[PDB]
């Protein structure tokens, strides 16, 4: 169960990287 | 006294309507014959260590013919417990199908259709999938806990007179626990949703928000909806913790217990150490 | 045949007191008796006038609370005394049980050892609930005169030299050590105070979340004793069984786990990160980095916790099998034969030798293991709901 | 055995809509937050109190307010652990000196008859309690036991004093006769000389009079002014329309104290239709007096919700002549 | 690790086969978990169908 | 008699760390907060108002420290108070009060202006009048401000945050 | 030095008043009289005290 969990929080961690390496409100600062 | 309900009733109903009685029987059966057997290893297990610690001889195929059927007994009581839950789901479920469908339009006009539906779905899938292995589980345990106490008993006979008082504090802990435990879940739960239906809202109307500014009070609003589910797990979780730690207490008291009257009979009444390793194990 | 405090042997040749006082056996365990004594008789009173307050008190029904400096390890160094002295008791019963006489000077000395340190132990957490450290002068003065008896009392066994071969020694260094380090405990906590010499104390007020009274998660703010027992949930299970369990009854979240507090800890480390590594991508072995990096300080503790765990969960197959080894003998009337100077000091081998003992160790050892795997998981939990509340708040 | 995890792969889906909580919502007319009991009491309750140690300096306070049982535990385990501690330290003299060991009495013993633990522990309960049977004398070769013996003697005359003065204290205290005033169950409201006013009745029952009677009337109710500040407990003086406007009174039998209702008082816009229970109003009346035994100012605390006024209505007369005198029939004093 | 090499001990290579009876059926119990998990799937969107 | 001394009881009495003045019922006033610690109740509570300051008469009297009473501008105006919530002591300025031609900029730390309240009352335990002792300078008074609400009410009872006493 | 209860009165006397003429000693051998004697010292001290108070 460990290991399975292990590596559905590896999936998770890597659909969350993608998922924040996406498109951003642009001119925020401006 | 409305939430204080243990509902062993609704239970009963459900056995009855449901599984039958040829496979109540087996599993009762399957599992009172399978405790048998796991006490009568251990029993001809210290026997056997007794006398080869110099009529007798090598019990070679006893020891072996006992796990034999112990393992045969614990595959037939799984097979029984799923079988039985796997019917039990498929006739309750017929059986609500068919009420379902002969229900006046007035009453289906009166009820607000979600209710009906959320214990058509989520009911009967937690039925389906959590109730056999959680049935089992609870027999399992309270079946190791009896078989556990009647060894300990049947070694010491002194130990029930502690017993006694321990047993009623732990019937107090579980009743409070179960009381606390079960409002916990529901406010868990209840906490939980709002903070899934926020950000399904914010996600939808990201570019109204955007538009009305209204940004840090959806903030605020998704902060203070997790600082309350946060705080409620962290309830529930002290909640066990203080359970785990008084049952650890308790067994703890049992095994001090019982070690010392097993080593006062030891030089007395002269087990021989036999029984003792079986108690203290 | 009446009870005779030290060894009635040789027509009460015990009592004698002929080359030094210092140098008879009974004198010096007759003296370490005093300070349990002492505080017995300081603290009785002050924990009777405490207990008849708190029995009319309405202020502690929300009164706050300031630990001192060094809590933790105050607590950790009581039950180490603890363990000691049930230890000492173990040996002086295995020790006079060989002498037809009682020689209550043996054990009776470490029992009233044992109740003292219960009866500091208890005042200081009510030191700690009230502040008034004003009280702790008789804590320091017990402190020191039980250092000075221990100390007098190994070097008179050094004098007989005893040596490390004997498990009597080793305790009365290791309480030897142990008194120090509560001494030198006491200093500390003196000095931070300056409250005895200095003018001007310096006080520290109770943390804020703490004086908020809309709070009732009081596990991080409690005794290290009752954060681990969870005792506090006491009141809070006696108040569910009677009125149902709503918001209202949960109280709102300390600053330690605030959501945003958690959030803003993460932004501090994912920009510590970017500027110690100027790595454009954001990946996942980055991300796992700046968790670690950031949760390190309690995922370490609750790995520890667990090894602790581990580690004493042997310690119940050990006992049994030591247990059933010493009843396999056929013979038990033997016992022990090593005497110095009548005392009959038992080595460590033969000490281990005993039910009696073999089970308290396997009954402590368990309490150990048990309340270590409680508190670990309770302290993985707490970091698993901040990471999922900081993750949260990131990604919203 | 073991359990299950928390794997939700989509928490059913369709699981959502429920609602109907289904509440029981009993808690509307739960109960009516009372300012003080009927027998005082004050039910207010202190939060985020910051100590720094003065509720443990007032020893002599703390020790006075115990309880009787209390005090007297604490008299016992004071005094067992002194004579404790003293039989110790004689015991520890004497096997210093050596008498405690049977041998020859070649050497003058520090302390005669000195045998076991019970026999120090008796010559220091004959020490510290002045008994001195003198079987176990004091020799005059035991200069540490001389002075252990002047430091012992101190001791004791300080408990001794210590304890003497709690214990005239405790006995000073004169709140139960406090409690023996009496007060109106419900109070009631009527017109005097065409004038509406406020009328309640207090009574004493024990024959002791109470000297420099003086009653404070007030009102608790949440208070907002127009420049908007909210105050959730003001309390606003009331007078007692006394002849002279003074609060003292003298109180033999029970009498009945009315306040005019005038423009000025608060109680200038009140309708026996706002009289309910759930109503922002609450009358506190505070008596204060010397007892003529003990010489000590007691204090009387009353309360008076609006469900306990009673709108329209007048005390009965409590007082008869008799022939020789007057007569209470105190039966009456809430009719 | 500990447990083994303290039993190794305490028995010998008999309960070192023991023990690594259940390491080899650990891995076999996970596989399961995995086939008990795609049933599972196949169970929920069949039941989220109806 | 020594035991019988109850000034570290006197002590325990807590009176706001800065004053404030404002207006009420359109009426300026002089607000001070004091509260008490201990659950005991305190008898026969009398609190007194004065004001030390050199007042110089027109006829040429030179007083160094002249103390002037001020009335507490109670209902029925005697200073008899039942405290048992911090409770809120103004004081109405009008003409007739010293207070009646003082201004904000003149509220300076060096001013000839010192507040002292005086209070008095016997204690329900030892029955021994008690004095507190409290001083308010110019610098100490905070113009235009309102303390806020103390007392919260609870399921079945009233609550006090003291902490809340000097905000 | 205990023959009768006129003994035993004068003992309780002394005991109680604080007298102590010593030839009716305690011995040490009766743990019961030691424990009693704590008692009635207590008793006495305690009635002392009430009846000092109610005096003054
Ligand atoms: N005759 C009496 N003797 C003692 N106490 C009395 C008497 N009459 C009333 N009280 C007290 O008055 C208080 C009000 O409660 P209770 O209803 O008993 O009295 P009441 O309204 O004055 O009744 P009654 O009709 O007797 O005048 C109580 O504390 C009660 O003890
Ligand atoms: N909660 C409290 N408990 C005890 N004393 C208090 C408390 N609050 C204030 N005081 C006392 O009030 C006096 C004023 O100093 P301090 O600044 O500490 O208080 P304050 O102005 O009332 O503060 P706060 O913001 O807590 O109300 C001090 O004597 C202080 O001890
Ligand atoms: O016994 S545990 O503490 N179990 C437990 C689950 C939760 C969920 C909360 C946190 C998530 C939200 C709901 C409440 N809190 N505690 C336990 C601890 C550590 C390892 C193994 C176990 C046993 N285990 C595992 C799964 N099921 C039982
Ligand atoms: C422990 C020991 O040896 N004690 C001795 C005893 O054996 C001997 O009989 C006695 C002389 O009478 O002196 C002492
Ligand atoms: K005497
Ligand atoms: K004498
Ligand atoms: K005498």
């Amino acid at each position: 169960s460990v290991v399975r969990s292990t590596v559905k929080a590896l999936v998770s961690v890597k659909k969350l990287s993608e998922f924040l390496s996406s498109a951003e409100i642009r001119e925020e600062q401006c | 006294l409305h939430q204080r309900a243990k509902i062993p009733w609704r239970a009963c109903t459900k056995y009855l309507s449901s599984a039958g009685i040829l496979l109540l029987s087996l599993l009762v059966f399957s599992q009172l014959l399978k405790h048998m057997v796991l006490v009568a290893i251990d029993y001809w297990l210290a026997k056997w260590t007794d006398s080869a610690l110099v009529d007798q001889s090598v019990y070679a195929m006893v020891f072996t013919l006992l796990c034999s059927l112990g393992i045969v007994l614990c595959l037939v009581t799984s097979v029984t417990v799923e079988w039985t839950g796997l019917k039990v789901a498929k006739r309750l479920h017929r059986s609500l199908l068919n009420r379902i469908i002969l229900a006046p339009m007035r009453f289906f006009e009166t009820t607000p259709l979600g209710s009906i539906l959320n214990r058509f779905s989520s009911d009967c899938n937690t039925i389906d999938q959590h109730i056999p292995s959680t049935l089992e589980c609870l027999s399992r345990s309270t079946l190791l806990c009896v078989s556990a106490l009647t060894v300990i008993s049947y070694v010491t006979p002194v130990f029930l007179v502690a017993l006694l008082p321990l047993a009623v504090v732990c019937y107090f802990i579980q009743k409070y626990f179960r009381v606390a435990s079960r409002d916990l879940q529901q406010l868990d739960d209840t906490t939980q949703l709002p903070l899934l239906s926020h950000f399904a809202e914010t996600v939808e109307g990201l570019t109204t928000i955007r538009a009305f500014r209204y940004e840090a009070r959806f903030q605020q609003k998704l902060l203070e909806y997790t600082d309350s589910n946060n705080i409620a797990s962290l309830f529930l979780t002290a909640a066990n913790r203080w359970l785990e730690v008084r049952m650890e207490y308790i067994g703890a008291c049992v095994v001090l217990i019982a070690a010392a009257t097993s080593i006062s009979n030891s030089l007395h009444r002269e087990l021989s150490a036999g029984l003792v390793g079986l108690g203290l194990t | 045949m009446p009870l005779a405090f030290c060894g009635t042997e040789n027509h009460s040749a015990a009592y004698r007191v002929d080359q030094g006082v210092l140098n008879n056996g009974c004198f010096v365990d007759a003296l370490n008796v005093v300070p349990h004594v002492f505080l017995l008789f300081i603290t009785f009173p002050i924990l009777f006038i405490g207990w008849g307050s708190q029995s009319s008190k309405v202020h502690i029904h929300h009164s706050t609370w300031l630990h001192f400096p060094g809590h933790n390890l105050r607590w950790i160094l009581t039950f180490i005394l603890l363990f000691v002295l049930v230890c000492e008791i173990a040996e002086g019963i295995l020790s006079d049980g060989v002498t037809e006489s009682r020689h209550l000077h043996l054990y009776m000395p470490a029992g009233m050892a044992f109740m003292a340190a219960i009866t500091s132990v208890v005042y200081y957490h009510n030191i700690e609930t009230s502040n008034f450290p004003k009280l702790l002068i008789a804590l320091l003065i017990y402190w020191t005169l039980a250092f000075i008896t221990k100390t007098i009392k190994f070097v008179k066994f050094y004098d007989h030299a005893i040596g490390f071969s004997q498990l009597r020694f080793c305790l009365t260094g290791l309480l030897v050590i142990l008194y120090g380090m509560l001494l030198l405990v006491e200093v500390n906590v003196i000095r931070v105070r300056r409250y005895i010499f200095f003018k001007t104390p310096r006080e520290v007020k109770p943390p804020e979340d703490l004086q908020d009274l809309g709070v009732r998660f009081l596990q991080p703010f409690v005794n290290l004793l009752s954060k681990g027992t969870y005792w506090w949930m006491n009141a809070f299970i006696k108040t569910a069984h009677k009125k149902p369990i709503d918001l209202r009854a949960i109280g709102k979240l300390p600053i330690a786990m605030r959501a945003l507090t958690n959030y803003q800890r993460l932004c501090v480390a994912f920009d510590a990160q970017a500027r110690k590594d100027t790595q454009s991508p954001q990946g996942a072995r980055a991300i796992w980095r700046a968790l670690c990096h950031a949760f390190g300080r309690r995922l370490i503790l609750s790995s520890t916790f667990r090894i602790l765990a581990d580690l004493l969960g042997f310690a119940g197959p050990l006992c049994i099998f030591g247990i059933v080894d010493h009843l396999g003998k056929e013979n038990h009337v033997f016992q022990p034969k090593t005497q110095f100077l009548g005392v009959y000091f038992v080595s460590s081998q033969e000490f281990l030798g005993n039910a009696y003992v073999l089970a308290v160790l396997l009954f402590l050892a368990l309490l150990l293991q048990r309340t270590f795997l409680q508190a670990s998981y309770y302290v993985a939990i707490e970091t698993g709901i901040n990471l999922r509340g900081a993750i949260q708040t990131k990604i919203y | 055995m073991l359990s299950r995890k928390g794997i939700i792969p989509e928490e059913y889906v369709l699981t959502r809509l429920a609602e109907d909580p289904t509440e029981p919502r009993y808690r509307t007319r739960e109960r009516r937050a009372r300012f003080v009991s009927k027998k005082g009491n004050c039910n207010v309750a202190h939060k985020n109190i910051r100590e720094q140690g003065r509720f443990l300096q007032d020893v002599f306070t703390t020790l006075v307010d115990l309880k009787w049982p209390h005090t007297l535990l604490i008299f016992t385990m004071s005094f067992l652990c002194s004579w404790l501690l003293f039989a110790m330290v004689w015991w520890l003299i004497a096997f210093a000196h050596g008498d405690l060991a049977p041998g020859e009495g070649t050497n003058v013993p520090c302390v005669t008859s000195i045998h076991s633990f019970s026999s120090a522990f008796l010559f220091s309960i004959e020490v510290q309690v002045t008994i001195g049977f003198g079987g176990r004398m004091v020799t005059e070769e035991c200069p540490l036991a001389i002075l252990i013996l002047i430091v012992q003697n101190i001791v004791g005359l300080m408990i001794n004093a210590i304890m003497l003065g709690c214990i005239f204290m405790k006995t000073a205290q004169a709140h139960r006769r406090a409690e023996t005033l009496i007060f109106s169950k419900h109070a009631v409201i009527t017109l005097r000389h065409g004038r509406l006013c406020f009328m309640l009745r207090v009574g004493d029952l024990r024959k002791s009079m109470i000297i420099s009677a003086t009653i404070h009337m007030q009102v608790v109710r949440k208070t907002t002014s127009p420049e908007g500040e909210v105050v959730p407990l003001h309390q606003v003086d009331i007078p007692m329309e006394n002849g002279v406007g003074g609060n003292s009174i003298f109180l033999v039998a029970p009498l009945i104290i009315y306040h005019v209702i005038d423009s000025n008082s608060p109680l200038y816009d009140l309708a026996p239709s706002d009289l309910h229970h759930h109503q922002d109003l609450e009358i506190i009346v505070i008596l204060e007096g010397v007892v003529e035994t003990t010489g000590i100012t007691t204090q009387a605390r009353t309360s008076y919700l609006a469900d306990e006024i009673l709108w329209g209505q007048r005390f009965v007369p409590i007082v008869a002549e008799e022939d020789g005198r007057y007569s209470v029939d105190y039966s009456k004093f809430g009719n | 690790i500990v447990g083994v090499i303290l039993l190794y001990y305490i028995l010998g290579v008999s309960a070192l086969i023991g023990a690594a009876v259940i390491i080899l059926l650990a891995p076999v119990q996970y596989f399961v978990a995995t086939k008990l998990s795609q049933a599972q799937r196949s169970t929920l969107e069949h039941s989220n169908e109806r």
